[PDB]
C-alpha cells in the first residue's frame, strides 16, 4: 500500500533530525575545547 | 581532563536544545526596560517628583 | 491550519508592536532592524494565510 | 649531548600527538554530519513533490 | 586527505540534488526586500515617523 510508506519514511526522518542533532553537539563541543 | 569536557558537552547539547536569546532580542530588554523603568519613573519622575 | 496562522500573526504582532515601540522617539534604525525581523515573519503568514482559503 | 638531543624529539613529538588527535575529532564529527544532511534531502527527494516518481 | 575529499563529495552531490538559487533570483531577493522593508517601513516612516 502506498499510503503506508508515508508514515514509515517520515519515521525514519525522525532519527537524523535526533542524529544530526548530535553531530552539531560534537562540533560545538570541539568548540569550546 | 575528560570529566571537564565531558561537562562542556552536556551544557553545549542543552543551549542547541534550548537557544540562547539572539542579540536583536537583547539589544530591546535592556533598551526598552531603560524607559519600561525611566518612562514609568518619567510619569512617577513628574507624577511623584 | 487556522491555529497555526492565528500564532504567526500574534508573533507579528508583538514584533510589530515591538516596532511600534522602536520606531517612535526618533530611532527608526532599531525599528529597521525590526522590520527587517519582521518580514521573515510576512512572509510565513502570507503562505498559510492563501492555504487556508485555498482548504474552505 | 645525547641525553638532552634524544629528550628534544621526544618533547617535539609529543607535543605533535596532541594535535593531531584534536584534530580527529573535528573531521569525524563533519563527517558523521554530512552523512546525515545527505539522506535528509533524499528522502525529501522520496517525498519532495517533483514529479520524480515522488509518493506525494 | 582522503577523509577531507570524500566531504566534498557528499556536499557537492546534494548540491545537484538541491540546486543552490540562481543569481537571478538572488538579485531580487534582496532587491525587493529593500523596498519589502523600506515600502513597509515607507509606509511606517510615513504613517509613524
Amino acid at each position: 500500500a502506498p499510503e503506508d510508506l508515508l508514515e514509515r519514511l517520515l519515521g525514519e526522518m525522525e532519527l537524523e533530525l535526533i542524529e544530526l542533532r548530535r553531530a552539531l553537539a560534537q562540533t560545538i563541543a570541539t568548540f569550546k575545547s | 581532563e575528560r570529566i571537564e569536557t565531558k561537562i562542556l558537552e552536556l551544557e553545549a547539547e542543552r543551549e542547541l536544545l534550548n537557544p540562547p536569546p539572539s542579540p536583536l532580542d537583547k539589544k530591546f530588554e535592556q533598551w526598552e526596560e531603560q524607559q519600561a523603568v525611566e518612562a514609568t519613573l518619567a510619569a512617577m519622575k513628574a507624577r511623584r517628583s | 491550519t487556522e491555529r497555526q496562522r492565528d500564532a504567526q500573526q500574534l508573533i507579528a504582532q508583538r514584533w510589530y508592536e515591538k516596532a511600534q515601540a522602536a520606531l517612535d522617539r526618533g530611532n527608526e534604525q532599531l525599528a529597521r532592524e525590526a522590520l527587517g525581523q519582521r518580514q521573515s515573519y510576512q512572509s510565513h503568514t502570507e503562505a498559510l494565510g492563501k492555504s487556508l482559503g485555498e482548504q474552505r | 649531548a645525547l641525553v638532552e638531543q634524544v629528550r628534544g624529539q621526544l618533547q617535539k613529538l609529543e607535543r605533535k600527538y596532541l594535535e593531531l588527535k584534536s584534530q580527529k575529532n573535528l573531521y569525524l564529527a563533519r563527517l558523521k554530519s554530512a552523512i546525515a544532511a545527505q539522506k535528509i534531502e533524499e528522502i525529501a527527494g522520496n517525498l519532495d513533490n517533483a514529479s520524480a516518481s515522488s509518493l506525494f
